[PDB]
């Protein structure tokens, strides 16, 4: 329970073997299972260990101490899954106190692009493997999409603000060893209309699901249908969803006209009862004053008459009687008619003003995806979902700044340098940069290797910002244009003092129209201090970037006045507004698997580049350029978790390659 | 295995795919079905209301009284000839012969057309009703 729950923070299973262990021990899963359950409690009792105690160095002879028999016997098993997991990153990474001080013979040279969470992270595992490594950063700052804007006792993220969830989560290790303070964050989030006045509950609830339903309705479209190709191109999540709300509409209209149908039935059914009970009314009026004409002979009458009389009378009794059987029916007909006149199938599917409350909610999806719906593979938009932590999504309530800046200490971080040219050949590689505030002065960094965190955006940047020598190849060129990168944005403000609900960190405001649904869709309270975050997502994000600071926080304000009251909203203090697309260092926010891509390009993208041979007929070159970023890791994307678990990784395979 | 409260099916979404405009084709022309369908509920519902106000007044006038009668079974020559008769109108409503009689139950008419045969000539009587 304890060695496994080690194994689940570690995102391993407790109980079979990786492929990465299968690899770097292929004769014990090779061989006797008994062998693979002692090698198996040795890897989750090491990772235990680790994991009690993240702030100091865990040694292989410490290991084999608080290890017992029969687990204490191999003790070249217990040496070769210590170093295994401290070659990829599972122990001994992040910030812990060394206790085998390292060594000043360092071997091997590595330029990583970028002090990003990435970087930083393999910068400092390539440090403690004994290599020399020099970080090359383009700002004036580390941390990179991890920024913290701080201004007096103001403090607010204006990139990462969440880690989502402790369970399983490598950042909890990296908590531990920063003391970050994580607080939670509670549902509610009372949505408000352009009014101003709040969402009734029962619509809320309502739309609330009638959202999540359309989504697993997507899902099923997807799975079920196989509607993931139409007109020779590839579904988005949004097309799918429009399909699903126009059938939900149809079937509105389908059963309405079958409501409709059945009236018109029973109505035309009334019709001809009525019409043969007139019908039968004009002939029992002709047969009753035959009737009369015949009773009206004297009582001395033969008996031709006298039957004449009687026959009228048996005619008429029974052309009456059927009449009345006529009139009840008509009754059991209009009955019918005004049960159904009185229950009428559904008008519509979804009022307008339902759907703007629905199209919150899309815009808060397309929020946490950073991109418009319409961009997203319906097929494979949720391929993380398998592999999200346990827990309780929680905040940065001091500035998640704390991480990166504390990863570089002790590192040789050039800032203010922008790389413009990559080399790479089978001798080395040459890492050209300049100086950002002099493009002038050039500077050249020779390496044994390179590790590339550039964001994608950057990659994608065409002109190129960064030109490949040799250029790069077509199955990873391919791979970057397929992939998706979105945008988010914040607007922070200060103010006075608190005017909203302490108690309700999560308000959002419903908008106008289905185009403006992100225009400061949700603000957000998570500090000590008087601020809120406004949020822009979707189609909004793009635009509001080219609109001045001073029009959005006028924005802002004119809302959160309508809600709270003109009264109650000071003017803000301090306000920053966030323009990532625009960050020449950033182009955009995290990456979407988009459609016609999949998580098989995070992949392609992770692969290492191998120069080719520089003498014709040469033994094959060792790998030289290496990628790693958020953009690289398949089953955690854009998140820093996903990060600087790709720095470990790319760190990992470097060491693996230049130190053996 | 859809989701509940969702109403998706092949043959819908390939209809509404099919085309760039398909979608508001369909839902429109469903739309035009409607309107046709509540059009022609008030033509006959004005239909059916004339109709009725025709038949206003029931048909209570015209009833004669109800008035019972002991089935005695001594057939007067009086009750004899009006069976005779009833038969060549009523052929074989014989339920109904007992009515027109009054005094008759229809095991007693049955009887009497078999009672009779030869006498009354009621073959006879029966041929001609069928003409
Ligand atoms: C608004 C927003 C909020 C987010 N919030 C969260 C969150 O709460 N939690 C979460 O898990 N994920 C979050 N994500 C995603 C997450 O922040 C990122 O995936 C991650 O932190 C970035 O990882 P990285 O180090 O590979 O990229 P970067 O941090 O961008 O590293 C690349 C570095 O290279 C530098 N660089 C760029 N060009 C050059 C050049 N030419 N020469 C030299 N250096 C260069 C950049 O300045 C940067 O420092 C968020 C993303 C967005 C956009
Ligand atoms: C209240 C709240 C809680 C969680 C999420 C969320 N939930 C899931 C998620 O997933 C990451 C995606 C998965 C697919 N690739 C990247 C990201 C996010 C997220 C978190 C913070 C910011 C900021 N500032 C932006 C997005 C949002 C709001």
């Amino acid at each position: 329970s304890g060695v496994e729950g080690a194994a689940f923070q570690s995102r391993l299973p407790h109980d079979r073997m990786t492929s990465q262990e299968a690899a770097c021990f292929p004769d014990i899963i090779s061989g006797p299972q008994q062998t693979q359950k002692v090698f198996l409690f040795i890897r989750n009792r090491t990772l235990q260990l680790w994991l009690d105690n993240p702030k100091i160095q865990l040694t292989f002879e410490a290991t084999l101490q608080q290890l017992e028999a029969p687990y204490n016997s191999d003790t070249v098993l217990v040496h070769r899954v210590h170093s295994y997991l401290e070659r990829h990153g599972l122990i001994n990474f992040g910030i812990y106190k060394a206790i085998k001080p390292l060594p000043t013979k360092k071997t091997g040279k590595v330029i990583i692009i970028g002090s990003g969470v990435s970087g930083l992270a393999a910068a400092r595992q390539l440090q403690s493997f004994g290599m020399d490594v020099t970080l090359l950063e383009a700002r004036d700052r580390v941390g990179g999409r991890v920024a913290t804007f701080r201004k007096g006792n103001y403090v607010a993220d204006l990139g990462a603000m969440v880690v989502t969830g402790l369970g399983g989560n490598p950042m909890a290790v990296v908590s531990k060893q920063v003391n970050m303070e994580l607080a939670k964050i509670k549902q509610k989030c009372p949505l408000y209309e352009a009014n101003g006045q709040a969402v009734p509950k029962e619509k809320d609830e309502m739309v609330e699901q009638e959202f999540n339903r359309l989504l697993e309705a997507t899902s099923y479209l997807s799975h079920q249908l196989d509607f993931n190709v139409l007109n020779n191109k590839p579904v988005s999540l949004g097309q799918a969803l429009e399909v699903v709300i126009q059938l939900q509409e149809k079937h509105v209209k389908d059963e309405q006209i079958e409501h409709w149908k059945k009236i018109v039935k029973t109505q035309e059914e009334l019709k001809e009862l009525l019409n043969k009970m007139v019908n039968l009314k004009e002939k029992i009026k002709e047969l009753h004053q035959q009737y009369k004409e015949a009773s009206e002979v004297a009582p001395p009458r033969d008996i031709t008459a006298e039957f004449l009389v009687k026959s009228k009378h048996r005619d008429l009794t029974a052309l009456c009687k059927e009449y009345d059987e006529l009139a009840e029916t008509q009754g059991k007909l209009e009955e019918k008619l005004q049960e159904l006149e009185a229950n009428p199938p559904s008008d519509v599917y979804l009022s307008s003003r339902d759907r703007q409350i629905l199209d919150w909610h899309f815009a808060n999806l397309e929020f946490a995806n950073a991109t418009p719906l319409s961009t997203l593979s319906l097929k494979h938009w949720d391929q993380d979902d398998d592999f999200e932590f346990t827990g309780s999504h929680l905040t940065v309530r001091n500035g998640y700044s704390c991480v990166p800046v504390a990863l570089a200490e002790g590192l040789d971080i050039k800032l203010n340098t922008a790389v413009r040219q990559v080399r790479y050949t089978a001798s080395g590689c040459e890492v050209i940069a300049v100086n950002t505030r002099s493009t002038s002065q050039t500077f050249i960094y020779k390496c044994d290797a390179v590790l590339c965190t550039l964001p994608l955006g950057v990659l994608k940047q065409q002109p190129p910002a960064v030109q490949f020598v040799p250029p790069l190849p077509e199955w990873k060129t391919s791979a970057v244009q397929r992939m998706g990168f979105g945008n988010l944005n914040k607007v922070v403000l200060c103010f006075d003092r608190v005017f909203w609900d302490p108690s309700v960190n999560l308000f959002g405001h419903v908008g106008s129209t289905t185009a403006s649904r992100g225009e400061l869709f949700l603000f957000w309270n998570l500090y000590k201090a008087p601020i809120l975050l406004a949020l822009v997502a979707g189609e909004a994000a793009g635009i509001m970037e080219n609109i001045s600071d001073d029009v959005i926080v006028g924005r802002c304000l004119a809302i959160l006045k309508g809600i709270f009251g003109s009264s109650a909203v000071p003017q803000p203090k301090e306000t920053v507004v966030s323009r990532w697309r625009a960050d020449p260092w950033a182009r955009g926010s995290y990456s979407y698997v988009a459609a016609g891509s999949s998580g098989n390009d995070y992949d392609l993208m992770a692969q290492p580049i191998t120069p080719g041979p520089s003498i014709p007929g040469a033994p094959q070159p060792i790998p030289r350029l290496f990628f790693a970023g958020e953009h690289t890791i398949r089953n955690y994307p854009a998140t820093v978790h996903g990060a600087l678990l790709s720095g470990l990784r790319e760190a990992g395979r470097i060491a693996d390659q230049f130190l053996g | 295995k859809p989701p509940a409260g969702m109403f998706l099916s092949q043959e819908d979404v390939e209809a509404v795919s099919a085309n760039a405009t398909a979608a508001t084709t369909v839902l429109r022309q469903l739309d035009m079905e409607l309107v046709s369908v509540k059009r022609q509920i008030q033509n006959i519902k004005q239909t059916n209301s004339a109709l009725k106000e025709k038949l206003d007044g029931g048909i209570e006038p015209y009833r004669l009284p109800e008035v019972i009668q002991a089935c005695n079974a001594r057939w007067t020559t009086e009750e004899q000839l009006l069976a005779v008769q009833a038969i060549r109108k009523y052929g074989r409503d014989f339920q109904a012969i007992s009515d027109v009689i009054g005094n008759k139950s229809v095991v007693q008419v049955k009887n009497f057309f078999a009672n009779y045969a030869r006498r009354f000539n009621i073959d006879e009587v029966l041929q001609e009703w069928e003409a």
